[PDB]
């Protein structure tokens, strides 16, 4: 019913129905883990764009951000939105 | 020894590269870096003014005579130096 709980080992009985999920179950996955008011938005998903991937802005910035990627990757521009 | 220290500090990496160093012919080159988005196998363009092949032809420079070597004038560059 539209909200994501990432479970361990849940068995589905094949033959199952598969489609590509549509955009409010893959937005349930990163958005209602995080409550609204502690939501920090500075990227979204690589093959949906209009996923949003929002972190925990509170335990985002007191646990220390470790960027890192190879020179020309963009990381200064990572840091820079950020 | 320098494979090991070029390998370590090289910013990319290619498809086995561990025996590609060995291998690499006469004038080629790997080069990788952030000039070059693919890190390619290249062959640089043979030098047309180069620094002179300094490679003395060994067994038919030995197949000719005995030649008599000017050993004062080797000397007398040796002795001012
Ligand atoms: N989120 C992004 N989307 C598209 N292009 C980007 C993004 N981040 C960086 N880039 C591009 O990547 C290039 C590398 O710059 P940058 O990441 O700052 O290099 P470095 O990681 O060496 O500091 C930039 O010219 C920028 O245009
Ligand atoms: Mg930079």
């Amino acid at each position: 019913n539209g909200k994501f709980y990432r479970g361990g080992d849940s068995l589905a009985l094949p033959p199952k129905k598969v489609e590509p999920a549509k955009l409010d179950e893959i937005i349930s996955i990163y958005s209602d883990s995080i409550d609204i008011n502690d939501r920090f938005t500075f990227s979204s998903l690589s093959l949906n764009t209009k996923v949003s991937v929002p972190v925990n802005g509170n335990r985002f910035f007191n646990k220390h951000i470790a960027i890192v990627g190879s020179t020309g990757s963009g990381k200064s521009h990572t840091v820079a939105k950020i | 020894d320098d494979q090991n220290y070029v390998k370590r500090l090289l910013p990319d990496t290619v498809g086995d590269i561990t025996n590609l160093l060995p291998s690499l012919k006469e004038g080629e080159a790997l080069i990788m870096g952030d000039s070059i988005s693919i890190p390619s196998i290249v062959k640089i363009e043979k030098c047309t003014i180069p620094p002179s092949s300094i490679d003395i032809k060994y067994l038919d420079e030995w197949r000719k005579e005995w030649v008599d070597s000017e050993f004062d004038k080797i000397i007398e560059q040796w002795s001012k130096s």
